[PDB]
């Protein structure tokens, strides 16, 4: 392959073949937009009237398509199409031990009922949490099980785990103008960890007000003590949220009603919704947030016991 | 003789094949262009000005369409209420103020999007209540009253008072509205290919808009990617824009509209809002009812007074009620203009008919379907508008539903089902129906047909109905051959319009096959009287002889056909008169588990009975009735248009708006049709059946009622004849917040609560 | 200075000199090629109308893939050596029809017919990845395409047929 | 049409010798409305079926004819209407036959009588009737030249 | 009444302004192709070979 | 490298950057511009069914010029800064017609309506070049023009009002 220009009536288009193009490219016109499926580019342009006049296309680069199995995890390329990542974690759960594939379990729970084959075939891993929709159904589970994003510009690379600070606010991320992200890594479960992700069986708004989770608990080795606690939130707010000062609360506690009765309170508190938020259904969103956590609690009292 | 036959669709294969055309799928002349809507984001606004400045700098661009281009008539729509183009003050988001010409569809939407429009607001009104408090309606209340409603409420035991809101509902055919203008330059002809049910309409407010005679204006109609009602009149919104931009131009002009702009600018369903009073006895039976509807009309009439005549019509359902009275009110409001969606009020009507009959059950603590029957017409009985129910089958189909269903032992399952689960609950409702077949308004209960015969014995019909994807024309060939006794492959179907068969109806109200059929039916008659004399000559000949020797003779082979039904003509100022010609009638029985953590649900299995007379093709037949009730499932379960406070629609295409999906459908999905049942009243014995089972789909509904009411046992209180509202379309919102519990309440925080 | 663009459609070459960046396939095949059978229903990936399927040569797994894709949100200027297949390239009347057309078509699965090239496309790209498929993977099959006539019973009834 | 406007159409062709306006005089006479409320736009074979060429000088007589006859049924059709309402409009008239669901669409068609000739007997009518003239003209020529003069 | 009337040729003005439409006057379709006749130029003959 | 062509049709710039040298004004005007008025005949000069009046300023002459030129010979690059006016140029039934147009419509000088586009324009350009032409004139102005229907009285007799 080698690098293509397109010339259009008000955009230029350039097809990178390999990741040393696309990080020269992205330094010599950091505002050059990024487009693999374009499921979301696509509608910004037609429906948001968005017009972005310099586009690169990463898709042809092997990094960004590379799946990799390591100690801690799986590794999708960012331009990995979802129903890749869908068909690499259900060989991994049909073949792993349940302990090792919680969080998989979860993804794959999430990717369920979500469009066609025909958008899953084309809609890119990174597109979806770069993307960073309110609701999105993935960041919520990423983030719950502090997936591993590699990050990187002419000249740098970085990996964080994605948390709650990864979505400063609406629609944004914690990247450089200069940065692309490369690749994914979906940890293993480890033992005593236990992850559950629901969503919101209605949509009514673009981007907001449909409620999706990721929520992973670590015990303490052998126990139903608390060590780890993360309950992260879609369409409660204009970002994809972690509800921290309620699961910061419920560390060395054990598994039982209080704990039940303690974080439903807490949710109750942090994710309160003002009446005229917007998306409404505020009572039916609040209810959920607490009705999900109830499954997650039942959930993994059966897998304790 | 294929009458009775289950013969595929006509154009199945071609469909299938991508080989049959859609208006957009017509090849493009050289010097086509494109038009593009520009229209209002205000419910409610004068007009300050419109600038093009930007929209002229788009390549391609060809010239801004407003009022003031029109040669004619800016005056539109069915009762003269509607602007072609908004020319001072906008009535609603979606409002068209104007429209953008360019050399490609891609050029016109950019050119589109940067007109600017600037506004001075003007006091809005959105909601049925908005309206009610407004005193803002269109025309006076209509009314039907049988009885004596004081006496009858002395009568009752009980009483039942309630509100009840059903919400609107968007089309949602797959092809969104379309229209190809051709002006021809001469005299002002213009022809134009429509995906449109009403050629006659078109052809009309196209003529005078531009101000010249109906006879210049051919409107061609091959077929639609679906109607539903909302190609009936709104398509005339696209037409006439079209038409202009031909008429300015001198080119051929098309437009087809994105989803979002189809959805926001053409109208649904009127959304109802309903006030009701029962009495009734221990026993259940019914005393006395008081019904007043309310519909949002939106900005204009549009068939909205027909709707609400329809929705009077059908307040009863299948059931006698001794003393009654209802009446309706059309809100007019800042939203675009409802019109016709499939059962044309009657699904709403129905839908408050069956609530108030499921409270009546739980009040009387009786079982649902035990109330039913026992409040059930019987044969010959008299509506609330005096007509006789004449072949009267609804208890037939009653009775073999609940048989082939299993209704009773599947009864004593869902009951052991919610014994034995606490978070997830089943419900079952068995549900009947009656719907009225002919338009309310009597003069469009005409139909005309046209037939040629060539010299190779090759017949060409053409008659006033349009093809959406129900079969007419696969039911007028099949009626042409029974009737001349040749091989359906002998005759054809190309399109409908307005130049073979002129003044045509919408193709509407479930009665094309009716009507068309009569028609095909008398013009055959017609032909078969002229060769009847070459067939006594030679009586072993083939039809191809007979033609010919007709032919050699100077015998025309081209006739006309028309029906008119009989014996209509209801009265409100007498309340007689027959309404209808006769009635179509079905039950459905559905059963649903609800997660009641979560208000999600699955369709676990429908039966359906319906009585279709003797079907012309059951295959389409079962086709219509699945169809229908998966519109109505979609009406009263998933679909649910939301708009902001300030009065713009949100849910603008499928990812904000769930019509029902491959998964979505009853896990068993059972179909019958009734069995010797001929209709004497239509067509080789059939009977209409577009829109009656469309209101069966509120089985499910009734369903999740069933199965909420058990999860309120379960956790919310301990009275067993407790009435809660549940309104349409029942969400995985409505269904969560109805089942109250230690979540709902916060009880589960340690708070004080509800249950 | 612009490069060539070169896909394929339904087996014949398209070399396209000045490719737009914002142009769609479903524009591309629509109203610069002829082919009108892939149809416009949303344009936001939510009804499948534009449902075509999509094959090319994967470098990375050294293996031809086949699958479905929107017609309408795929930019041509992805499309850079990968072959194109609509309905038309399938089957018709006036050749002979694929299996999965004469199915859907005898089996009661088109009323107004306009979501039926999209189904059958759905279908198609089925059986070219897996020509025995379960019950199950028949159903999941459909999740991307609409159809507001059918009830769709007929429609999964007359593929039911290709199962195991 | 439901405005008074007619569409007429007939199985004869329009060559530049005036049969459509000659049609629309006839349909003017037979209907008593003016000629500005009649059109014809084309010749089409489904509209008016297995018509003969346009020829033999006879399309004014056998398709005036045909027009003539559709339009004595539009009348008939149209009189109840016109009784009801006599200080009425045409186009009044027309509506309120619309409204009572009487079809506005009719077929008209003629056959020549009484035409059969044999070639076996030397009888039966070979023509209809039989069109007459004289003229008379004048010419100059150049005998060294055979060129001519039309005086 | 106009019948014995000199009512000139309803089309008159339309084709003395060009604007009467003859069929070659029809507009093109985008994909219209263009024919022409292949013919003999022998007036008695065998056809032996088209190339 | 080729040069512009630059002329004018009915009063609008026409700027020709890709001419063919064997392009005929006729073929332009029907087939790039789509003004069908001008007619084809016979393709040869001898029948005037597409006539048009042609203008240009003469040097020499120290004026404009007006004349009459059939549009099936005239090759488009002798039209470098030429204006062309053609049938629809002069009067339109959707306006005004032009004297001309209406007195020979009048006058029942056009039968099936081919040739009358080219006698407009023969007759126009006379009276573009003389306003009071005598009799003997006009009946030259159409040596170039065929009728096939009227037998040519009607038309002489229309335009001999324009005449003395
Ligand atoms: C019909 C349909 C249904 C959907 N349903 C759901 C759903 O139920 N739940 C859900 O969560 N989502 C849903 N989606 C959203 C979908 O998952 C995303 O649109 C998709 O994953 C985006 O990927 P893409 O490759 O198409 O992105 P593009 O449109 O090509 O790009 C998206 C954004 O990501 C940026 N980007 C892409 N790659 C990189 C990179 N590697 N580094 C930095 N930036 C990058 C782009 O610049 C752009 O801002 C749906 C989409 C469709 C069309
Ligand atoms: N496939 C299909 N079926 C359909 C429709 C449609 O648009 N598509 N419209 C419905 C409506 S609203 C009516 S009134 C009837 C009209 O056609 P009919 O009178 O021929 O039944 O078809 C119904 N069934
Ligand atoms: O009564 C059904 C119906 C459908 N369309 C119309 C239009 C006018 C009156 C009645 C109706
Ligand atoms: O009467 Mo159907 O067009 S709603
Ligand atoms: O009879 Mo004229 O067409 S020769
Ligand atoms: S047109 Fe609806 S998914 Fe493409
Ligand atoms: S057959 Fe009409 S949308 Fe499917
Ligand atoms: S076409 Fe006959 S002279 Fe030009
Ligand atoms: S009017 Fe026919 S050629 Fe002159």
């Amino acid at each position: 392959p080698k690098q293509l220009r397109f010339e259009g009536e008000r955009v230029t288009w350039i097809q990178a073949s390999t990741l040393k193009e696309l990080l020269d490219l992205k330094a010599q016109h950091p505002e050059a937009k990024l487009v693999v499926g374009n499921t979301e580019i696509g509608i910004e342009m037609k429906f948001k009237n968005q017009l972005f006049p310099m586009i690169i296309c990463p898709a042809w680069i092997p990094e960004l398509n590379a799946v990799e199995h390591g100690p801690e995890g799986i590794s999708f390329g960012a331009a990995c199409a979802l129903s890749s990542v869908e068909k690499t974690l259900l060989e991994a759960v049909a073949k792993l031990p349940t302990q090792k594939t919680e969080v998989f379990r979860g993804v794959l729970e999430q990717l369920r009922w979500f469009a066609g084959k025909q958008v899953k075939s084309v809609a890119s891993l990174g597109g979806n949490i770069i993307t960073a929709s309110p609701i999105s159904d993935l960041n919520p589970v990423f983030m719950a099980s502090g997936t591993k994003l590699t990050i990187v510009s002419r000249g740098t690379r970085r990996t964080v785990p994605m948390d709650h600070t990864f979505f400063p606010s609406y629609r944004k991320t914690l990247l450089g103008p200069e940065e692309i992200l490369l690749s994914i890594e979906i940890p293993y479960s480890r033992e005593d960890e236990f992850f559950s992700a629901f969503k919101q069986a209605s949509r009514r708004e673009d981007d907001i007000a449909k409620v999706t989770c990721g929520m992973r608990v670590l015990f303490q080795p052998g126990s139903m003590q608390v060590k780890e606690l993360a309950l992260c939130y879609g369409g409660m707010a204009d970002r994809t949220i972690s509800a921290l000062k309620t699961t910061q609360k419920q560390l060395s506690k054990f598994w039982n009603e209080k704990l039940l009765q303690d974080v439903c309170a807490g949710l109750a508190e942090e994710l309160s919704l003002s009446p005229d938020a917007p998306g409404g259904m505020i009572e039916f969103r609040r209810t959920l947030t607490l009705s999900f956590f109830f499954k997650f609690y039942l959930t993994v009292l059966k897998k304790l016991g | 003789d294929t009458v009775g036959r289950p013969l595929p669709h006509l154009a199945a294969a071609m469909q299938a094949s991508g080989e049959a055309v859609y208006c957009d799928d017509i090849p493009r002349y050289e010097n086509e262009l494109f038009l593009r809507l520009v229209t209002s984001t205000r419910a409610h606004a004068k007009i300050k000005s419109i600038d093009v400045s930007e929209a002229q700098k788009v390549p391609g661009f060809v010239c801004f369409l407003s009022a003031d281009d029109i040669p004619g008539s800016n005056e539109t729509g069915l009762f003269n209420d509607e602007t072609v183009f908004a020319k001072d003050t906008v009535t609603c988001v979606g409002h068209i103020i104007g429209a953008v010409v360019a050399d490609t569809p891609e050029h016109a939407e950019r050119a589109a999007h940067v007109v600017k429009v600037t506004y001075e607001d003007l006091p809005a009104i959105i909601t049925i209540e908005d309206a009610i408090k407004n005193n803002s309606f269109y025309g006076s209340e209509l009314k039907i009253e049988k009885g004596d409603l004081k006496k009858g409420f002395s009568e009752a035991d009980n009483v039942v008072s309630g509100e009840l809101y059903i919400g609107g509902q968007d089309h949602f055919y797959l092809e969104t509205h379309c229209t190809i203008a051709i002006p021809k330059g001469e005299e002002g002809e213009m022809e134009l290919f429509v995906s449109t049910q009403n050629a006659m309409k078109t052809q009309s407010f196209v003529a005078k808009m531009l101000g010249v005679p109906v006879n210049r204006i051919l409107v061609r109609v091959k077929r639609m990617g679906g109607g539903f009602g909302g190609k009936e009149t709104r398509s005339t919104l696209v037409s006439v824009a079209v038409a202009l931009a031909a008429y300015k131009t001198g080119h051929p002009v098309r437009c087809m509209l994105d989803r979002n702009e189809d959805m926001l600018i053409t109208g649904g369903r009127h959304p109802f809002l309903a006030r009701y009073k029962v009495g009734f006895m221990k026993t259940g039976t019914i005393v006395a009812l008081e019904v007043d509807h309310y519909s949002n009309a939106g900005n204009s009439r549009d068939l909205s007074h027909s709707i609400m005549e329809r929705a009077l019509f059908h307040m009863d359902n299948c059931y006698k009620i001794p003393n009654i009275r209802g009446t309706g009110r059309l809100c007019k409001t800042n939203l675009s203009s409802n019109t016709a969606f499939r059962g044309f009020g009657g699904p709403q009507a129905l839908f408050i008919a069956e609530n108030w009959m499921s409270e009546v059950a739980v009040t009387c603590g009786l079982p649902a379907e035990e109330v039913r029957w026992k409040n059930m017409y019987k044969e010959g009985d008299l509506t609330h508008f005096n007509q006789r129910l004449e072949g009267f089958s609804v208890p037939r189909c009653w009775d073999e539903c609940l048989k082939s269903s299993q209704y009773y032992a599947r009864k004593s399952e869902v009951d052991k089902f919610n014994k034995e689960n606490c978070w997830k609950k089943r419900g079952l409702c068995i549900i009947p129906t009656k719907f009225g077949i002919s338009f309310t308004v009597p003069f469009l209960n005409q139909a005309g047909a046209l037939i040629h015969v060539y010299t190779d014995g090759s017949v060409l019909v053409s008659h006033g109905g349009t093809e959406m994807g129900q079969g007419l024309h696969t039911k007028m060939v099949q009626v042409a051959s029974k009737a001349l006794k040749i091989p359906i492959s002998k005759i054809y179907i190309s399109e409908t319009s307005t130049n073979t068969v002129p003044n045509s109806s919408p193709t509407a109200a479930s009665v094309s096959t009716d009507i068309y059929g009569q028609a095909v039916y008398e013009a055959c008659q017609t032909i078969l009287k002229r060769l009847e004399p070459f067939k006594k000559k030679n009586p072993d000949g083939s039809w191809e002889d007979w033609v010919m020797a007709a032919y050699q003779d100077r015998v025309s082979l081209s006739t006309t056909g028309f029906y008119r039904t009989p014996n209509l003509g209801y009265s409100f100022e007498t309340n007689s008169g027959n309404a209808f010609h006769y009635f179509t009638y079905g039950v459905a029985c559905s059963e649903v588990e609800i997660d009641c953590l979560t208000g999600d649900h699955k369709n676990l299995r429908t039966d359906i009975v319906m009585d279709v007379g003797s079907s012309l093709n059951p295959a389409i037949d079962i086709g219509q009735v699945e169809g229908a009730f998966v519109q109505g499932l979609g009406l009263f379960t998933l679909e649910e248009l939301h708009y902001s406070p300030e009065g713009s629609l949100h849910t603008r295409g499928p990812s904000t708006y769930k019509i029902p999906a491959f998964g979505s459908i009853p896990t068993e999905f059972r179909v019958s049709l009734l069995r010797d049942c001929p209709n004497k009243k239509a067509i080789y014995a059939s009977k209409a059946v577009g829109e009656p089972p469309l209101f069966l789909g509120a089985s499910v509904f009734f369903a999740i009622k069933d199965a909420i009411r058990a999860a309120r046992a379960q956790h919310t209180n301990n009275n067993t004849k407790e009435l809660f509202r549940l309104d349409s379309p029942a969400t995985p919102e409505k269904i969560r917040n109805a089942c109250v519990d230690k979540f709902t309440t916060l009880c589960v925080t340690g708070a004080p609560g509800n249950c | 200075t612009a490069d060539e663009l070169v896909f394929f459609v339904n087996g014949k070459k398209v070399v396209e000199k000045n490719a737009d960046p914002e142009t769609t396939l479903l524009a591309y095949l629509r109203r610069k090629l002829g082919l009108r059978g892939t149809k416009l229903g949303c344009g936001e990936g939510g009804c499948g109308a534009c449902t075509v399927m999509l094959s090319k040569y994967d470098r990375l797994q050294d293996k031809i893939i086949h699958f479905s894709a929107n017609a309408c949100l795929a930019p041509i200027c992805t499309l850079h050596h990968v072959a194109v297949t609509t309905v038309e390239g399938i089957g018709s009347t006036k050749t002979r029809l694929h299996p999965v057309q004469e199915r859907i078509a005898k089996s009661h699965g088109s009323q107004c017919g306009f979501c039926t090239p999209g189904i059958v496309m759905s279908m198609y790209t089925l059986l070219r990845n897996q020509p025995e498929p379960t019950v199950e993977e028949i159903e999941d099959a459909f999740q991307g395409n609409l159809c507001r006539c059918t009830g769709y019973r007929p429609i999964l009834q007359g593929f039911r047929t290709f199962a195991k």
